[PDB]
């Protein structure tokens, strides 16, 4: 939820979120272990980007990642990554 | 009207972005402690002191050896710039089915005697697999439960 | 057991080439004309105290100074810091060594475990100042010849800066070590410390101190650090 | 001397001018390169102001 | 039943003096021209010549009387390289005035002529600037290099002044013209 503020870093706020630094607004969070747990994998997040996101960017590409030198194709193998990975949330974890 | 105006300024601009450095010369013994004849346990522990050392890590993650890496505290790109005090490494020996169960927080087969532990020790995993020279008498190695 | 230095150790601040310039400095030196202690080997190696800086000299006549324990405790519990010179080489490392009430060396003595690094490199003055400032170990020194009878000489040259280490210990007190050749276990050179100072230095055509004003002798030096400039 | 005086007041006073240029009046470097090499620029530009 | 094995790397930083991390490798040096420059930390841009100045082996760069870096060591081949700052000027803009005309003649202050149309970024301007960039009335001054006047041999009264004696005028086609002043 720190990330979620203008100038800050981090792979939330470098690869799916970016504020602008001159922001004009309210940021509002609370607490949601409620409903949102029980696990649930659909809640994604993005873990590999080959340069970083600007203000107000959205992406949705599921490319596997360049993360080794020699390429691979379609297939996960070797250094070669599917860039959207879940939370695992859980009731029994404390807070954070 | 009639004169003359200073209205502007102008500036040559620069061509190149050129960089220099001493030599890349302290080299560091990456040869005989993982291309070495003699591996440890957890029973056995090697407390290495790892410093007037300015030596790569680019063969520690881009040769056809080591399998996987997912890391956190850096971007494998970036190893050039944070550097580190206090170097520490210590070899074991772990089963198969054992990859994923050294994490932030983690509650699976070895947490307590592989000593389970928090994202305070910060890095990288480098995962070289054997295929010859563990297979066929050398039963040395030592594990509690 | 006293002498005065007249000008006698000052040392290269940075790593700035200058030239025909007289520039103005603030670090830490040892005052011009001061209290140098004296101790004198001939028929005397305590646990000196280590402030801020020491100003170390030693002449000789045949190589009998070998170098210096540093450290905090001098127990073998805090970590500690050693020099020894044996003409072939020198040795720096900064082992927890287990320490006597004399060491000497031999015609030798190491007890060292748990270290951690090392390094491997009358007509005599032998001039030295060691420092320790943010987690740093820097050493200056030159040696230069003499015509005199006993004392420190009043002419002038500037000390290069030999070696700096990466130690991050924390530094109370030393203890020099030289030899004899009988062993005697139990179960010749000055000593001036250094103060936060401010020098007026004079750096010729080609680029060496030549020149220095103390900015604190007296009232006269005080106007040339004003003016900037050594007459009046 | 009238006309020496000039030429020193002057040439005294653009020495002062160009040595003001290694003072920090309060941020972190003087330099500004390095104020752009250590901090983002949410922080690092009240230290540049 | 594989003998795996992975190792972490070590613990929190700034910590203590010497640290252990990778390689800062280096482009080639170029010479005579405006280059962003990093020798061992110390950035600049300007201009790199091999100097008349030998220092002491523990120095690495010069400072002057204001405490300007105007000497390098290059930390592979020990040499001390001169730096001297990238040219500017200011850009300067003669008219009779816009009621009687509207063309102008514009002098750049310590130039040369040769040096002009990268200074300015004539290919990156509109084609009514790049008349004053190049051509034949081109005339090197002490003052900078004027372009757009015609020099003559004659000498009058100043009118427009330029500097170092050379004056400008609106003179019979019609033109902009650049001569030595007359005393009387
Ligand atoms: C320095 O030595 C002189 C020797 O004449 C002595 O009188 C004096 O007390 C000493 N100390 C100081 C601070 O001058
Ligand atoms: C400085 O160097 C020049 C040339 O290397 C030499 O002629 C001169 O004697 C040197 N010493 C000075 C100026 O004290
Ligand atoms: C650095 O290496 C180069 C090799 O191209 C050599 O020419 C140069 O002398 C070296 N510099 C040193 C050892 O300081
Ligand atoms: C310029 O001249 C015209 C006629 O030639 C005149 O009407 C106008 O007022 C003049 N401009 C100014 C600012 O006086
Ligand atoms: C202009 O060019 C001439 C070439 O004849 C050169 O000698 C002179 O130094 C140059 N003047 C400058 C760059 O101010
Ligand atoms: C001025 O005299 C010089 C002498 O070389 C000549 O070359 C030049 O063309 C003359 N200019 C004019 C316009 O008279």
């Amino acid at each position: 939820v720190r990330q979620i503020a203008p100038g800050q870093t981090g792979k939330i706020a470098d690869y799916n979120y970016k504020l602008p630094d001159d922001f004009t607004g309210c940021v509002i969070a609370w607490n949601s272990n409620n409903l949102d747990s029980k696990g649930n994998y659909n809640y994604l997040y993005r873990l590999f980007r080959k340069s970083n996101l600007k203000p107000f960017e959205r992406d949705i590409s599921t490319e596997i990642y360049q993360a080794g030198s020699t390429p691979c194709n379609g297939v996960e193998g070797f250094n070669c990554y599917f860039p959207l990975q879940s939370y695992g949330f859980q009731p029994t974890n404390g807070v954070g | 009207e009639k004169g003359i105006y200073q209205t502007s300024n102008f500036r040559v601009q620069p061509t190149e972005s050129i960089v220099r450095f001493p030599n890349i010369t302290n080299l560091c013994p990456f040869g005989e402690v993982f291309n070495a004849t003699r591996f440890a346990s957890v029973y056995a522990w090697n407390r290495k002191r790892i410093s007037n050392c300015v030596a790569d890590y680019s063969v520690l993650y881009n040769s056809a050896s080591f399998s996987t890496f997912k890391c956190y505290g850096v971007s494998p790109t970036k190893l050039n710039d944070l550097c580190f005090t206090n170097v520490y490494a210590d070899s074991f020996v772990i089963r198969g089915d054992e990859v994923r169960q050294i994490a932030p927080g983690q509650t699976g087969k070895i947490a307590d005697y592989n000593y389970k532990l928090p994202d305070d020790f910060t890095g990288c995993v480098i995962a070289w697999n054997s295929n010859n020279l563990d297979s066929k008498g050398n039963y040395n190695y030592l594990y509690r439960l | 057991a006293y002498t005065n230095s007249f000008t006698r150790g000052v040392y290269y601040p940075d790593k700035v080439f200058r030239s025909s310039v007289l520039h103005s400095t603030q670090d830490l030196f040892l005052p011009f004309f001061s209290n140098v202690t004296w101790f004198h080997a001939i028929h005397d190696n305590p646990v000196l105290p280590f402030n801020d800086g020491v100003y170390f000299a030693s002449t000789e006549k045949s190589n009998i100074i070998r170098g210096w324990i540093f450290g905090t405790t001098l127990d073998s519990k805090t970590q500690s810091l050693l020099i020894v010179n044996n003409a072939t080489n020198v040795v720096i490392k900064v082992c927890e060594f287990q320490f006597c009430n004399d060491p000497f060396l031999g015609v030798v003595y190491s007890s060292a475990n748990n270290c951690t690094f090392e390094y491997v490199s009358f007509k005599n003055l032998r001039e030295f100042v060691f420092k320790n400032i943010d987690g740093y170990f820097k050493i200056y020194s030159k040696h230069t010849p003499i015509n005199l009878v006993r004392d420190l000489p009043q002419g002038f040259s500037a000390l290069e800066p030999l070696v700096d280490l990466p130690i991050g210990i924390n530094i109370t007190r030393f203890q020099t070590l030289l030899a004899l050749h009988r062993s005697y276990l139990t179960p010749a050179y000055y000593v001036g410390y250094l103060q936060p100072r401010t020098f007026l230095l004079k750096y010729n055509e080609n680029g060496t101190i030549t020149d220095a004003v103390d900015c604190a002798l007296d009232p006269l030096s005080e106007t040339k650090c004003t003016l900037k400039s050594f007459t009046v | 001397g009238k006309l020496q005086d000039v030429v020193n007041q002057n040439a005294q006073a653009l020495n002062t001018l160009v040595k003001q240029l290694s003072s920090n009046f309060g941020a972190i470097s003087s330099v500004l390169n390095d104020i752009l090499s250590r901090l983002d620029p949410p922080e690092a530009e009240v230290q540049i102001d | 039943y594989q003998p795996y094995r992975v190792v972490v790397l070590s613990f929190e930083l700034l910590h203590a003096p010497a640290t252990v991390c990778g390689p800062k490798k280096s482009t080639n040096l170029v010479k005579n021209k405006c280059v962003n420059f990093n020798f061992n930390g110390l950035t600049g841009t300007g201009v790199l010549t091999e100097s008349n100045k030998k220092f002491l082996p523990f120095q690495q760069f010069g400072r002057d009387i204001a405490d300007t870096t105007d000497a390098v060591r290059d930390p592979q081949t020990l040499e001390i390289l001169d730096i001297t700052p990238c040219s500017f000027g200011g850009v300067s803009v003669i008219t009779p005035g816009t009621n009687t005309s509207n063309q102008v003649a514009v002098l750049y202050q310590d130039v040369n002529c040769t040096e002009v149309p990268v200074a300015i970024h004539a290919d990156q301007l509109t084609p009514t600037w790049r008349v004053y960039s190049t051509g034949s009335n081109v005339f090197q001054t002490r003052a900078g290099c004027l372009i757009g006047a015609e020099h003559v041999n004659n000498s009058y009264e100043c009118d427009i002044p330029i500097g170092a004696g050379i004056c400008a005028s609106y003179q019979t086609s019609q033109s902009i013209i650049a001569y030595t002043m007359s005393l009387g």
